[PDB]
């Protein structure tokens, strides 16, 4: 007890220096995240200044809509094989190891490696996020100058390397707040207090988010406007949602890992039974990206639509399933990319579809399918990589529909709280055990 | 918070009537918007809703397009458009406006009210006579004055008293038909060395006849 | 759809009384509603969800019921409570109203308060003749008006309409209007009206002379 | 060693569900309690109308009546305290924080009733005291009763149960589960060493206390401002600038804070009647400011809205302001019931709409408006003092939902902490357990 | 979205004069609206600027109400109220709408803006003559044709030819004024064997003067 | 009130060159803006923030500049962006536009085309007459009209209008009319219009004789 009473009149003292870093890291992990997004855009733009060049044969259409897909997702699993097998996969479970001094910081490596390895793949369009890559692409920021400056002990060790994460997951979706409350909830080390220190972040975040701004202002990500509100009499009926993406949360999990096996025999681990089999799957992405775009590229632009309800019952319902198998043949065949956006889609998509139902089987409640759609785009982040609090905060920070808060979390918390009583595990971790299992032995 | 609704009338059975509904005093979006009707005499019965961004828009178990709610945001109006109409359908129609407390809807700010009478009639405005005391006028404490409107088709006419600005002491009898003619009087009693001395006018409106008319109550000269 | 019946059709208390009405649903609701609707007024948003009082409304007034069966209450019921109160339900859709309680107030006697008046000289000017007679704030409602042309009986184009409760001083009013062609009015003198109300043994009578 | 690693990964998230069940049970009976804690209190600031009113007529008799009713009421308020749990006294939350830790003791028995009807006559009697930092308080013995009446036993039923209903306390009050669990994850939680608290349980807890809450609460906000303007980048600077400045006067409040119930202690010496007598003292002078002056009286939160729309003439403000430090520091100081979170909120306002209109006229090419700094700084002093800048930032949000304000409230949120670790300044709701820790001992 | 001002036009010294400018195509509210004039000939002088809820209103070194800006978010209608005008008053009045970059504001969206004139002078509708060619007119591959305007105030008139329907060739020279009165006149040359052969009308309109007049050039006998 | 002056007032160059303009700043500005005022249209925002062209601005406009001293730029102008362009400042209030600066297509010399004509045989029948005489379509701008009524010199009552440059063919079109008093007029004959232009050295005459 007695030391208590110094621990306490000694708390929130970091060392200057620590932060000040934190501010040159979240300005780096910044400039960074907006140059990598920039590309990604540049790239899907070509791959148009080329389908309308030969639009008038069409053959020549899906034959060149698969070429530079292929062309391109092919140059990425490339770039990883040879040079960075870690920048293969999301981008985050190597920074959780990471954080437990259980993998490697090789930033002179997976820096260049996953950044023009994901314009590769994503500015082909495959089913994959940017986000995970980038909060990847953070850490290795951090650590860089951590390596760059010296700046030694366990503190400036995790903190600057924690920063460099949220600053990355910051810049990326816009949201400042989802970015911390993500690594003290889901990054940071699970079973063992740690010496991060959390006032050094939110410097990161900011500087980071600035400098998002600087470069993106006057625009969204997703754009859905004041939907309604749910009243209290309508709060079960997003437990039931809970529920549902509770128990296929779980099993999203086998797939998504059993995928990564399953698609493991076809190249052996041969650089190029792999990387052919990544202009494979790649170019089947840029093909599909334009004979029904709504199972292909990241997914976000499809979401505005799907809340409104402009989806027939039907259209989703194929979109769903479709994209749940784009999703899986494109993130377990180890590609530089995260799963992290993609579900915000898949969420997105199956909370609409539950609306709809809804909607209908209670006129006396006067729903509004988009509200569903809203208390969903965060569920498949809660019964999946089971983080319910940086899940909310996500959405709402770029939903912007505070309303619908409580039905969001019964809906969240449903959701894990039926991905635990079956089976399921915190995806982003499982994947850091089979790579950490792996390691030794 | 005003809810305003005009339109109503006479149509002649198998005819069509748009009742409109302004709106004032509040967001008109964020809004259900809704109708109900009450047939003289009976009760009220929903006819139907239609959210804001008229995404959705239910009706009572009515056919096809008897009815045809819509909104027009951009006017914060709510429409009702009723055609081939039957005499079931001459009665008093309301646009509420919808809220709720645990849940469970309720209809919370009714407008006013509009009426429309299936008939093949013709809408036939009133004539409006001034009634004074007689020569023989007892004027005592209180006047009792008072205007007579009649010779008038179909229901409802409007009286009130210097607009208004007198009313206490005055009433408005339900108006008798009569030869497919309606007639109503109303009482006005002021007091007395109110009267002569000042100015009692009885102002009485016939919307569907689309008029208006002010008669000054003047002593029997 | 739900079948909403109120049991009291009408009904009539003596203020300060204790009163309360049944709205019965034919399946199972919850949260009623209630509307209050005085002579000439849409109606007005009472009670709701079951014994929610509205902002305004006196806590004179509550609610009750659950599922089945509802109810709506007045503790020392004042005159200004005389109205026709509406439970609805929309707990199920599609929405349903009940058929209403009329709450009638009983009071102390108020005797009438009779005038006639001379067929306008601008009505005149179109061969109309009528001659109003009002009743004005009288209790009980009953009450019998008889017109005397020249000291004689008359019932034909004689006619007459009550008003509804007065909302505050809960009395009532009727007037009756006998109506001639200028010739038939003019071919007579004496236009008495007499009114007999239980207020009094003796009718009141009220007449003019066109000479 | 990672050998362990790979089991305790594959291992995550799989709290005993009887840990729940009970975390839904707390929830639901913290929120029950928080409901009727704030009613209660409601109805008496109530009745000192039906008493001011009936005599309104005799201007010192008003003067009066409203003096003894807050006497009367902050007496009984010591009282209760002092004699029978000088726990319940302060905000509340310091306790709980420590009690984490195993350092402090929950004895509901006591501090449950003493706490509430406590409040009541603190609260209800209208001093400058929240009832939020209470109410985590009451939330605590709230989950340590079942706890206690159910046996469940093993550090995270114990520590899981009790941080459940410290949130869920601080959550069904300002009707926001977010800063609620973010509140403990940041604050209350052990701040040096891996605990075993449950964060689904939490979430659990925080819902059912807001749901009880929603069902007695709805169609109305605590704080409405409407959506008020953007924060374009070029003016972003002048939040760092206002966060500079609650960051060196964080600590400094902090100093006056402690250091006057230093000075406050003399005046009775801890003589439970020279304390009871100076609490009906503190207690009626506010009844009365509270009737000549309301805005230095009272919770403080009414006043919010008024002072973001601008209504406040910049005299008024800063008159409010100092006026409003002193009846809080009076009162806080004063070991009354009641918390000094609430209050740091208006005060925080305040400050901030002031800097707010300096601003908007400096620079008219800017298209400022005052309001937006009052809710860049709202929470700022629950960032220079406290120190809890997340829990801060999202309880705003949370309650004036500008989400388009967020990057101004953190530079400014930050700028705060940044200036009130550089000057002395600690946790002032660290430094509290601090002193009631290290005066269990050093005493012997 | 469409910023419409009207309200411009004549006045005489001293006089006051209520710009209207009606909005369409976005939302009102969270827009700061502005005034800025440009005086014929010379540059833009901003006005003055009116936040949202109008709690906030500027204007440029003017003395004290010389200018009234205001706005009404029910109408969606910015205001500008201008008394005691004087010749220098005398420009092109435009609404703006107003925006930010990186936060140094801009004057994001103009409207066309209205006229006001401030003179003593009085109004009067003009004299429209055809302009045919001589006599000895050297008939060639393009044939120049054109009709006077003169003798009109205040501006502007609108000219053109065969209703539009001819916007090839055509010229509109700017107005002169003298003695209180303007003047100018119109060209528009077409294919010699397309005119004499077909009809050249050249329509005028003067708005002030509420008059049109339809010229038809006829060749000189 | 930041005096805001652009340099060149009036300049011209041919398409596909290279053109910039610059904005001088009494004091010290940033993030200006620029404004592109096309004859008969209220100004469009063209770039702004020293250098962010706005959505549809053709990538040919480039922004810079810097405290002191900024510019607007074209590489390769087109005919198209001939106009009236307007820096502005509003980094210190009051905000201030500059003097503007006209861009001018610069071309090749154009022979005027000179149509004269006799007072219309209407506006005769009210004592007027105007003798209108056109200008058509030259360039550069500088002409000289000059009347001659039966062989002699003329300045009074004649009255001159410029057109502003063709955003089409960029030439320039004058009219000049001399008026009249229907007497004043035909006691004369010969009315000649003479036009001097850069095009040519002997002077353009037109006239036409009332005989």
């Amino acid at each position: 007890r007695r030391q208590l009473i110094r621990q306490l009149l000694e708390r929130d003292k970091t060392p200057l220096a620590i932060l000040f870093m934190a501010a040159v890291v979240g300005t780096l992990v910044g400039l960074a995240a907006v140059a990598f997004d920039k590309g990604v855009a540049w790239l899907q733009n070509q791959r148009m200044g080329a389908l309308v060049h030969t639009a008038d044969n069409y053959p020549l259409l899906l034959t060149v809509a698969f070429l530079c897909s292929a062309v391109l997702a092919m140059f990425g699993y490339f770039l990883v094989r040879k040079y960075a097998p870690e920048a293969g996969g999301s981008g985050i479970p190597e920074i959780e190891g990471a954080l437990e001094d259980q993998r490697p910081v090789r930033w002179w490596r997976v820096l260049p490696v996953k950044f023009f390895g994901g314009l590769g793949t994503l500015g082909g369009g495959m089913v994959l996020g940017r986000q995970g890559p980038t909060v990847q692409i953070g850490g290795n920021i951090g650590r860089m100058v951590l390596d760059i400056f010296r700046l030694k002990g366990d503190e400036a060790r995790h903190t600057l390397l924690a920063t460099g994460a949220a600053a990355g997951l910051a810049a990326a979706f816009n949201a400042p707040l989802a970015g911390i409350l993500f690594i003290i909830e889901e990054m940071r080390p699970q079973f063992r207090y740690t010496l991060i220190s959390i006032k050094a972040v939110f410097i990161g975040v900011i500087m980071s988010t600035i400098m998002y701004r600087i470069f993106n202002h006057e625009v969204a990500l997703i754009d859905v406007g004041k939907l309604s509100d749910a009243p209290l009499n309508t709060l079960w009926l997003y437990l039931i949602l809970g529920i549902i993406f509770g128990i296929f949360g779980p099993i999203f999990n086998k797939w998504v890992l059993g995928m990564q096996d399953l698609l493991h025999r076809v190249h052996g681990g041969n650089i190029t039974k792999w990387v052919l089999m990544g202009g494979a799957i790649g170019g089947l992405c840029g093909l599909l990206g334009f004979v029904a775009p709504a199972t292909s590229g990241g997914g976000f632009n499809l979401i505005p639509i799907a809340t409104a309800g402009n989806f027939s019952m039907g259209m989703l319902v194929f979109i769903f399933v479709a994209r749940v198998i784009t999703t899986l043949l494109c993130f377990s065949s180890g590609a530089p990319g995260g799963i992290f956006a993609p579900m915000l889609a898949l969420g997105t998509v199956l909370g609409t579809a539950f609306g709809m139902v809804a909607v209908e089987l209670f006129p006396q409640y006067h729903l509004e399918a988009g509200t569903f759609a809203i208390a969903g785009m965060g569920a498949l982040l809660a019964a999946s990589i089971r983080a319910p609090l940086t899940g909310i905060i996500l959405v709402l920070e770029m939903t912007d529909n505070y309303q619908l808060i409580l039905p969001m979390i019964i809906t969240g918390l449903g959701a894990t709280l039926l991905a635990q009583f079956t089976g399921g595990k915190p995806l982003y971790s499982a994947i850091l055990a089979r790579t950490l299992a792996k390691q030794e032995a | 918070v005003r809810l305003l609704e005009s339109g109503g009338g006479l149509v002649q059975p198998g005819g069509s009537l748009k009742l409109s509904c302004a709106a004032s005093g509040f967001d008109y979006s964020r809004y259900w918007m809704s109708w109900v009707r009450q047939a003289p005499g009976k009760g009220l019965k929903w006819i139907g809703e239609i959210n804001p961004v008229s995404s959705t828009i239910n009706y009572t178990p009515s056919l096809k397009d008897k009815f045809i709610i819509s909104r027009d945001n951009a006017k914060d109006t709510l429409y009702l458009q009723i055609s081939k109409v039957r005499s079931e359908d001459t009665a008093l129609y309301y646009c509420a406006r919808l809220y709720y407390g645990y849940g469970y809807w309720y209809f919370d700010v009714w407008g006013a009210g509009t009426t429309v009478t299936v008939s093949s009639a013709k809408t036939t405005p009133p004539s409006v006579y001034p009634l004074a005391p007689g020569s023989a006028a007892a004027a005592a404490s209180m006047v009792t004055l008072g205007c007579l409107v009649k010779g008038y088709f179909p229901e409802p006419v409007t009286v009130t008293w210097n607009s208004g600005s007198l009313a206490a002491g005055v009433h408005t009898f339900p108006a008798v038909l009569q030869a497919a003619l309606y007639t109503l009087s109303s009482s006005v009693t002021v007091p007395s060395s109110s009267w002569p001395s000042e100015t009692v006018t009885c102002n009485v409106a016939h919307p569907a006849s689309s008029t208006k008319v002010d008669k000054k109550i003047v002593p029997r000269a | 759809d739900i079948v909403l019946t109120q049991s009291p059709a009408i009904m009539s208390a003596a203020p300060g009384d204790k009163v309360t009405m049944t709205c019965s649903a034919s399946s199972s609701v919850s949260y009623i509603h209630w509307y209050q609707q005085k002579s000439g007024t849409s109606p007005k948003r009472w009670i709701y969800d079951t014994s929610k009082l509205t902002s305004g409304v006196p806590v004179r007034f509550s609610g009750s019921g659950s599922g089945t069966s509802y109810s709506l209450t007045i503790n020392t019921m004042e005159a200004e409570d005389a109205a026709t109160y509406y439970c609805q339900q929309w707990s199920s859709h599609p929405q349903t109203f009940g058929g209403g309680t009329k709450l009638e107030i009983l009071r102390a006697d108020a005797a009438p308060t009779v005038s006639i008046f001379p067929p306008s000289s601008e009505q005149l000017t179109s061969g109309g003749a009528s001659v109003v007679c009002f009743l004005n704030n009288f209790y009980p409602k009953d009450i019998n008006v008889k017109w005397k042309i020249d000291g004689s009986e008359r019932q034909n184009g004689v006619l007459n309409s009550w008003t509804d409760q007065d909302s505050k001083d809960s009395t009532y009013s009727m007037s009756s209007t006998l109506t001639l062609t200028k010739d038939e009015y003019e071919r007579h003198n004496s236009y008495t009206c007499e009114a007999t109300h239980k207020t009094s043994t003796s009718p009141i009578v009220k007449s003019f002379n066109r000479a």
